[PDB]
């Protein structure tokens, strides 16, 4: 239907257009690659103005019609799902491979010959990442934890967090430790909940071994904690979706009252029901009741008088988060409560955060947990957002380091090692393939050059120094002076990347380049 | 192809300019308003019927729409200054724009990567901040001279406002209001009452924490040894917080029986309240003649319609509690004061307190020609009280009139003596931006800004780093003899906020706007 | 040579500001003086008016320019504080702006100009005070002469011998000797057709525009009365919502009619229980103030009713009589009632005017009403207009005691004084003061032009004559030349000249400070 | 949520919101049948997997 | 990123110089070698000439751009000094300009 | 004095344009070389200058980079007077062309 008003590209001209379009869009985030990269202003569909250098946010904000550029977006999604540390690098590298493909096509190298050459060249690069890697966990627990903190501290040094990276580094590493076993070494980032609130500064951020509800137990005269009940199994809580009150109408009462007598009877009926519910909740062995909805005035009066604290207005997901922390279940009715579904925790108390008056309600496990909360503070919305994202990046690094102990130094160091390795092997191809292998090495150079240029360095003088040091003397962890040091040693600077990170970055970036090169015909219709 | 579906992008080739031009254009909105001799702008909506004149930086920046997202960045930062500090808003906006203005030159002519400009600005900022500390002088001892510093601080912040004509009077009103506290910086303990009629020079300070809403139809006009209980409850009827209830009757006589039952509730309700041991009762809700008479018979004042300001103001000075629950007596906090009076001020009733628990609170009462003069006077005192409160906790001050700015630029130029090459140009740019603030001051005052600032440069360089601009005579004067001083913390805030504001814009190289929703 | 470039050109705004404002001032300028010229204005609604009233001209001028409109506020402030000189203050402002334009062309910063002009204005005020011929508000003849003089330009001047002392007593009732600021809003002028100009009364109570009971049996006059203010409407129930009633027999309709009558009566009876003698009902457009049937019932209760009383009249009743507004029917109680010895309707050639007099209570407040009568509308309108001016002139004499000769006399004297005093000044202030003194001459220049006299000749004669005289020499349109301002009775209250100097200076200050305009939406 | 807690206490496994294609493939693999209601269920509606 | 504003653009002249010069070299390039392709030129007199001789072609190409003409002088220098390679010295010039 | 202060500094800014142009023409980063050179001459070491072959800062006495005193006097003298000639001009008046 509607053959007209369509666009079509094919053949040699499509190959030039596809690469040049990929370059134009990929170039957008060139300046995001590096700890000294630049920010961009992103305006939401509603007119809200934000500033970030987050590669994923920028690529997601870019809403474009060029189908080839959309493939670059899909690449970044894969890198985010697996590793998280290569959002920008895989696009920059893939673009460099496409740029090399352009010249290779112009010289008469068939796109298939280009795809095959790059693939085999990538195998050389990946081999070097494994041969030159090292192991962190091969020492002991004290150094292993220290190394995880050091890797986090380095990653946090490019963020607003830097003002107190010691606190956030501990938040990231401890958050992982609390939800993993040393022998299993399976870390699931979904077990670490991110949370923050505008106010104070990032220096007030804290890791909570539990969940935050930020509630006042439903009355200012209610005790600020739930007692351990003379050595019981910690504190037991009820999780209800029905509020601790008789159901109310959704519109108006319209309950005829002929005199004060019937009014008092209505009050009495509620007060008697509130007592009945108090008895049932306590007989269940519950100390505090958390409900999805709020409470009536009479509810708070009877709950206070009988010393039965209750938590108000905790949302659906938040109620499940309580259950996950406390190994409980969400119960639809107060009458269905029993010791087997009531949640167990170490303590339930209000936690003060310096002079902060929120005094947020926390349910704490004080042990291995199914969830932790990483609470982030900051002096503005974007500070909390960036600081929260900073922990996410650190958690991605720590998670990857725990799962696979093998690490490489990727701050432009591994890239030069791999570039030299492919370049030296390219001479051995003795055939047409030499064109693609040499191009592949040149594509790899794009990364340490981009890291240099984004930092205010001459990318050509820098790369020459890096290759000379690794070639003339010995291959070592010699990278780009992005953070600022007296030399290029990435071990003294402590810039460490996971092995599985650099491996997947090249493999996925190569696959993307091949995906675009493999397309010889694009047909675009309208939008219905 | 690239972006579509109403997406807009400015690529680095042009955004490298917008990132500067936008925020710089923001400076143009307030640069003319800086100083006691600043100039005014008009604001007008499309309706033409809202035409107003103002020199208030925050008003101008918030009122004028911006089309450049980069411009909006600086205004949002400047807002934070206005909310968190309460002064220096214009100085941050102007200095931030000038820091970016010179940085644009460092891109245009010097070809310096933004990363080097930012790093240089950070080092230059440290030099400027160190200069403020070294030049900071306190009078922590001899509180007699400390009070004098507060008066000069009061006049400096009050200047350029509607109260600048009468600052010799309002400086003492603001100073006494804060000096009375010698303690907490919480401005809630100082209220401003806006009364029409008379001159602003007639403003008084009254420790009685005057409240502007009368109570009662016929109640005692003076109570001694009062216990204060505040409420939010219905005392007019039963069926409290029940909505939609009706009473079906076959006669008005039966309806009267309902009203009699309501009175039965009111009698019991007032009795239970009276068992708290109170002398004045404040209800956020209305109090009808019946519950009023029930209170009156007991000697208890009945205050009705105590809205948000009513409860918060009265609760604060009396030290009481809103008490939403009255089920049992003596289960809440009561306030206390020695005397409550009904007083007529300008032939209008007010509530006057005396002898309140921890009665450090006070009010300043304004007497204005019209609402505009009262609203401007109210905000003018608010700004001065905020800065004065900060000087209560931070007793160090610095010299104003451009002195602190020139002294900082001296240190910044000194820092560039021993620094990397391209960073030197960034540091020099920082110093040049600092010297623009005293240039704007001299310019707006109508003086030869080039002669005045250039002479100030020589004066501050060749010793005697006490001099600054005399913006009344158009010459150079000793700021300590002239009496122009500014809070140390305030001046630090201006340098810190402006430095960060520049960095935020310097890091921008692209603008992307998603499809409108 | 070469000087500052100022790439950004805020001077373009300052030029547009002065140009627009001076154009307005030059327009109104031609209307100055008893011989001034009239203007024709076609309004946006198509109605065409002819007037020489300064304020009316500016109001209907439909000024758009964001700054020029300031001159309208100037004329409002002049009318609010002084009540006269609304043309002169605008003309002076224009001339001072012209002086500012020349000063700006000489390179004088607008901040310098504004500050120096303010200093010159302060000296002008002192000079005006020195020139004052002091009067006392206890001397009725001084006040009557001042009022009658200002009324000499009215259509009917002969009755000022009676309207002037009425204005004096009206002000003195509220302007006791130990006072300065007199608020004339406490003097209500109530007019009806009928009678003649002499038939005018100063009343120590509140006079209304509305009639008493129209229905048979109404007392229409009460003695020793308690007076209530009704804000609710006494009318049969008429809900605004949907109602469905089925009537199958006349007996049901009779019950409906009884409901309408009983409702009105039930209100009437509840009102009487409050011991209220006179009902003064606020006008509303929601329902009729009082139904004809309610007047019948209230008449049977011997209650006097005055319906459809204007909101402003209610404000006067609630201040004078001690009575209070009554929001609702159940709230109608004795505590809300005022006091008066006699409430009556007076029919003078069909005037049908209600008067409340004789408060005789501590709740009395210094409120004044005036009863204006006259056969034709033009008679009561000219009486009201004359009293409005007379009250303003007398108010001026209380606030700033004394009169200064008119005809440009203080403008020539102040200009000469400042021209000589400027010789003691240095720098920009000396030059600006000379420009200020020159700007003052716009008034005696304009007066000479509008009077048909040679401009330079008249101004020159005045400047030379003020070598020996001070306030005695000025322009008289009656004598068509420079003559004795006192013998010709050309006198203006100090407040009027003082206000013109102050407000004109404040306007110029405000205009010169405008360097920009931005939209805000 | 209630249904799955009820069924879980009965040691019964639930999976809802399953696409029409996936539902058919399950029933077609185990030999059962889909019934709209709960009151009309027959034992021949049940299937079995190894 | 943000870099040199490049308000004054001297690169515009060098780009025009390289583009014009490389165009001349590419025109000669296709005639290189015993198997090269012939060039046909219509002269200002209307005559049609056909040749694969680089130098003869260059003289008749009537190059206008002041800098591109310098590639003709290069072939003259080769013809004067060596007498051979007159096509190859311009072709190498074009490729090196591309570098 | 105040008014003349900026003119004196402007003169210095003009003087330092020559080493900027020298570096730029040599294809080097003039912003780095000139800024660093100034810091060298400022903090004593008044022997240093541009090495327009290696792209660095070098001791001119060791390299042998010298210029005649008389010529430098002529260059400064001529440049100063040359500016003054046009600084004194603010109007251009032409007679009828022939």
């Amino acid at each position: 239907k509607d053959q007209g008003n369509k666009k079509r590209q094919h053949g040699l001209e499509a190959k030039k257009s596809h690469i040049l379009a990929a370059r134009s869009v990929a170039s957008i985030i060139k300046t995001s690659l590096g700890p000294r990269g630049l920010d961009k202003i992103l305006i939401s569909p509603d007119g809200e103005i934000t500033i970030t250098n987050d590669g994923a946010t920028i690529l997601s904000q870019m809403e474009l019609d060029n189908e080839i550029a959309k493939l670059l977006v899909q690449l970044s999604k894969s890198q985010d799902d697996e590793i998280g540390d290569g959002t920008t690098g895989v696009v920059v590298l893939a673009s460099a491979l496409l740029d090399q493909a352009l010249e290779l096509i112009q010289k008469g190298i068939h796109p298939i010959k280009i795809a095959n050459g790059f693939d085999e060249a990538a195998k050389l690069a990946i081999s070097k990442l494994e041969e030159t890697c090292d192991d962190i966990s091969a020492s002991n627990d004290e150094l292993f934890r220290d190394f995880l903190l050091r890797a986090a501290k380095t990653s946090l040094g490019s963020k607003i967090v830097s003002k107190d990276h010691d606190r956030f580094a501990e938040m990231a590493v401890e958050a992982v430790i609390n939800v993993m076993d040393k022998d299993r070494k399976d870390v699931d980032f979904d077990l670490i909940k991110m949370q923050g609130r505008v106010g104070g500064s990032i220096s007030d951020s804290k890791l909570i071994n539990g969940v935050i509800l930020d509630k006042d137990f439903s009355h200012p005269q209610m005790p600020k904690c739930v007692l351990p009940k003379e050595g019981s199994d910690g504190v037991k809580l009820a999780i209800l979706t029905c509020p601790f009150e008789p159901p109310k109408p959704k519109t108006k009462h319209k309950l005829d009252i002929s005199s004060v007598e019937e009014y008092q009877k209505l009050q009495t009926y509620e007060q008697d029901k509130f007592k009945e519910m108090i008895d049932d909740v306590k007989k269940a062995g519950a100390d505090v009741v958390i409900c999805q909805w709020g409470f009536d005035d009479e509810a708070n009066h009877l709950l206070l008088q009988n010393d039965l604290p209750a938590v108000r207005w905790v949302g659906g997901q938040e109620l499940e988060h309580i259950a996950i922390s406390t190994n409980g279940r969400i119960v639809p009715r107060f009458q269905d409560l029993s010791k087997d579904k009531l949640g167990t925790c170490s303590r339930i108390y209000e936690q003060e955060f310096g002079t902060t008056k929120d005094r947020m309600l926390i349910i704490e496990q004080s042990k291995e947990t199914k969830t932790v909360t990483c609470f982030v503070r900051g002096s503005n919305k974007m500070i909390v957002d960036e600081a929260e994202r900073a922990l996410h990046d650190s958690l991605c690094v720590v998670r990857n380091l725990v799962k696979d102990s093998r690490v490489v130094y990727g701050g432009g160091a591994a890239e030069v090692t791999m570039s030299l390795a492919v370049s030296e092997e390219a001479d051995k191809q003795r055939g047409i393939d030499q064109y693609a292998f040499r191009g592949f090495a040149q594509a790899l150079d794009t990364i340490p050059m981009t890291l240099a240029e984004n930092s205010g360095l001459d990318p050509i003088g820098t790369l020459s120094t890096l290759k000379s040091k690794q070639l003339k003397e010995k291959i070592s962890n010699i990278g780009v002076d992005c953070l600022g040091y007296g030399s290029n040693d990435m071990k003294e600077l402590f810039v460490v990347d996971p092995f599985i990170g650099k491996k997947q970055q090249i493999l996925l970036a190569t696959q993307l380049c091949r995906m675009i090169l493999k397309i010889d015909n694009v047909i675009i219709s309208g939008k219905d | 192809q690239i972006f579509g579906d109403q997406v807009t992008e400015e690529r680095a080739e042009n955004a490298r300019l917008s990132a500067f031009v936008g925020a710089i254009a923001v400076g143009d909105l307030v640069k003319s308003t800086l100083g006691p001799k600043g100039m005014d702008k008009l604001l007008q909506s499309a309706s033409s019927n809202t035409c107003m004149v103002t020199n208030d930086g925050a008003t101008i920046l918030k009122s004028i729409p911006l089309d450049n997202p980069a411009a909006k960045v600086l205004v949002n930062i400047s807002k934070v200054q206005d909310d968190e500090v309460g002064d220096g808003t214009t100085s941050v906006t102007v200095l931030s724009a000038e820091l970016l203005r010179e940085a644009e030159k460092l891109i245009d002519q010097s070809k310096i990567h933004p990363q080097t400009i930012i790093e240089g600005y950070r080092l230059a900022s440290a030099a400027a901040l160190d200069a403020l500390t070294k030049a900071a002088v306190d009078n922590s001892h001899d509180k007699t001279m400390f009070r004098e510093d507060l008066i000069h601080i009061a006049k400096t912040t009050l200047s350029s406002k509607i109260l600048s004509q009468d600052k010799d009077h309002f400086a003492e009103l603001a100073t006494n209001a804060i000096l009375r506290l010698k303690g907490s910086t919480n401005l809630e303990h100082i209220q401003i009452i806006k009364i029409l009629g008379g001159k602003l020079s007639d403003s008084f300070l009254d420790e009685g924490f005057i409240l502007a809403k009368k109570f009662g139809n016929n109640q005692p006009k003076r109570i001694e040894n009062a216990k204060i209980l505040i409420a939010n409850t219905t005392l007019d009827t039963d069926k409290v917080k029940i909505f939609g209830t009706k009473f079906k009757v076959d006669s008005t006589a039966k309806l009267a029986q309902l009203e009699k039952a309501e009175r039965e509730k009111m009698k019991n309700k007032i009795a239970k309240i009276s068992k708290f041991g109170i002398n004045t009762f404040i209800n956020r809700q209305l109090i009808y003649d019946y519950p009023e008479q029930l209170f009156t018979d007991l000697g208890i004042n009945s205050i009705e319609h105590a809205d948000f300001e009513g409860v918060e103001r009265l609760a604060l000075v009396t030290g009481g509690e809103v008490v939403s629950t009255f089920d049992e007596p003596s289960k809440c906090k009561l306030g206390e004061c020695d005397v409550i009076e009904e007083i007529m001020l300008g032939e209008q009733p007010f509530l006057k307190f005396s002898g309140c628990k921890a009665g450090e609170a006070c009010t300043i009462v304004l007497r204005g020609a019209t609402d505009q003069t009262l609203d401007e006077a109210e905000r003018s005192l608010h700004d001065a009280l905020s800065v004065l409160s900060q000087t209560t906790k931070e007793t160090r001050t610095v010299l104003g009139g451009g002195c602190a700015e020139m002294v900082m630029s001296k240190a910044v130029d000194t820092e560039a003596q021993n620094i990397d090459g391209k960073k030197s140009l960034a540091v020099e740019a920082f110093a040049r931006a600092l010297r623009q603030l005293p240039t704007i001051l001299a310019d707006n005052a109508g003086f030869d800004s080039s002669e005045l600032v250039s002479k100030l440069r020589s004066s501050i360089y060749n010793g005697i780093s006490t001099s600054g601009l005399d913006l009344n005579n158009g010459t150079i004067a000793d700021m300590r003899q002239l009496g122009i001083v500014e809070s140390y913390k305030l001046k630090r805030a201006v340098v810190s906020s402006a430095s960060e504001a520049a960095e935020v814009l310097l890091r921008v190289d692209n603008i992307i706007r998603a499809r409108p929703r | 040579n070469a000087t500052f470039k100022n790439k950004e050109k805020p001077q373009e705004v300052r030029k547009a500001n002065i140009i627009a404002a001076r154009s307005v001032a030059d327009a109104i300028r031609t209307s100055l003086g008893p011989k001034g010229m009239d203007k024709m204005i076609k309004t946006s609604r198509g109605e065409i008016i002819i007037s020489n009233d300064g304020h009316t001209i500016l109001k209907q001028m439909a000024i758009l320019h964001p700054v020029a409109r300031m001159l309208v506020e100037v004329s409002a402030a002049q009318d609010s504080e002084a009540g006269d000189g609304t043309t002169s203050v605008v003309i002076l402002t224009g001339a001072l702006l012209g002086a500012a334009e020349r000063l700006l062309n000489k390179g004088i910063h607008p901040t310098i100009i504004a500050d120096s002009f303010q200093s010159a204005a302060k000296r002008s005020v002192d000079i005006l005070l020195e020139m004052c011929h002091k009067v006392s508000l206890s001397d009725r003849e001084q006040l009557v002469r001042a009022a009658s003089t200002s009324l000499s330009s009215k259509i009917v001047s002969q009755y000022s011998s009676f309207l002037a002392p009425l204005a004096v007593d009206s002000v003195l009732k509220i302007s006791d000797e130990n006072s300065k600021n007199v608020d004339l809003n406490d003097i209500r002028l109530v007019k009806k057709v009928g009678g003649t100009i002499d038939d005018t009364e100063m009343i120590d109570g509140v006079v209304l525009t509305q009639t008493a009971i129209k229905s048979a049996g109404g007392p229409t006059r009460k003695e020793k009365a308690k007076i209530g203010l009704i804000q609710f409407q006494i009318s049969p129930p008429k809900p605004d919502t949907e109602n469905n009633i089925i009537v199958n027999d006349y007996r049901q309709m009779d019950k409906i009619l009884k409901e309408e009558r009983a409702y009105l009566l039930n209100i009437c009876k509840k009102i009487k229980k409050a011991k209220c003698n006179v009902l003064l009902i606020q006008k509303s457009i929601l329902r009729d103030a009082v139904n004809d049937l309610a007047l019948h019932f209230l008449s049977k209760l011997n209650i006097m009713v005055v319906k459809d009383i204007e909101r402003e009249e209610i404000e006067f009743l609630s201040k004078g009589l001690g009575c209070k507004p009554i929001a609702d029917i159940e709230l109608f109680t004795e505590d809300r009632l005022g006091s008066a010895d006699l409430v009556e309707e007076i029919d003078s050639d069909g005037s049908k005017i209600v008067r409340v007099t004789g408060i005789r209570n501590n709740n009395a407040r210094p409120t004044v009403s005036v009863v204006i009568r006259g056969a034709n509308n033009m008679i009561i309108d000219e009486t009201e207009r004359s009293l409005h001016d007379a009250l303003c002139v007398i108010r001026c004499l209380v606030k700033e005691r004394g009169l200064i000769a008119g005809g440009g006399a203080p403008e020539i004297e102040i200009s000469r004084r400042l021209s000589k005093e400027a010789r003691s000044m240095e720098g920009v202030q000396a030059f600006i003061w000379q420009e200020f003194a020159s700007a003052l001459e716009v008034i005696p220049t304009t007066l000479a032009e509008n009077a048909g006299l040679n401009s330079i000749k008249v101004v020159t004669e005045l400047r030379s004559k003020h070598e020996n005289g001070e306030l005695n020499d000025g322009i008289s349109v009656r004598r068509s030349g420079t003559t004795n301002t006192y013998e010709e009775h050309i006198l203006q209250p100090v407040l009027v000249s003082t206000s013109a100097i102050t407000l004109a200076s404040e306007c110029v200050k405000s205009i010169l400070r405008i360097d920009d305009i931005a939209f805000s939406r | 949520d209630l249904a799955t807690q009820f069924f879980a206490d009965r040691n019964i496994f639930c999976a809802g919101r399953v696409s029409a294609d996936d539902m058919n493939r399950v029933i077609q693999a185990v030999g059962g049948s889909i019934q709209s209601t709960t009151s009309d269920i027959k034992p021949e509606h049940l299937g079995t997997c190894a």
